């Protein structure tokens, strides 16, 4: 994809790991599950606003290599296309044709 | 009121002071008075906080102590 999407993914991934680890647990004691009859102490929907493009939802996870958007494999961290590419030449070890 | 307009009229006249239980009366059907309507949502019912049906034993502080050895 463009340099700029694959730009937009490093910048959310960086700060998913610098604000919502820190801030996930603020959702969840203070607003979800730990909320039941402790009240729901009314910080954490003010303060998420500056958070926003850091949610680790917010994030679609597309090819650490050629950026295509869509398609992914989580298995490997690559792709449909270029996977495929690897496995043809041997580069994923183990890996060859399927017969059943 | 000729003799061969036939009524059924000792049948019509007859069983006449029927009960609320046997036929229900005219002291029954204006009960439910009028037909109503509240806009006071809940969240409007003094609910500025909610909770789910059920669950509501052991309820304290303890965070995310649930895995059972990972």
């Amino acid at each position: 994809a463009k340099q700029s999407m694959k730009a937009r993914e490093v910048k959310r991934v960086a700060l998913a790991d610098k604000y919502f680890a820190k801030r996930a647990e603020l959702k969840a004691i203070i607003s979800d599950v730990n909320a039941s009859d402790e009240d729901r102490w009314n910080a954490v929907l003010k303060l998420q606003t500056l958070p926003r493009d850091s949610s680790p939802s917010r994030q679609r996870n597309r090819c650490r290599q050629t950026g295509r958007p869509h398609g992914f494999l989580r298995k490997f961290g690559l792709s449909r296309i270029k996977v495929r590419e690897a496995a043809m030449r041997g580069e994923i070890p183990g890996l060859k044709k399927a017969s059943w | 009121m000729k003799k061969d307009i036939h009524p059924k009229y000792e049948e019509i006249t007859a069983s006449c002071s029927c009960g609320n239980v046997m036929k229900i009366r005219s002291t029954v059907g204006h009960d439910l008075n009028l037909d109503v309507c509240s806009k006071c949502h809940p969240f409007f019912t003094g609910k500025q906080r909610d909770v789910a049906t059920g669950g509501r034993v052991d309820r304290f502080n303890k965070r995310f102590n649930i895995p059972g050895s990972k």
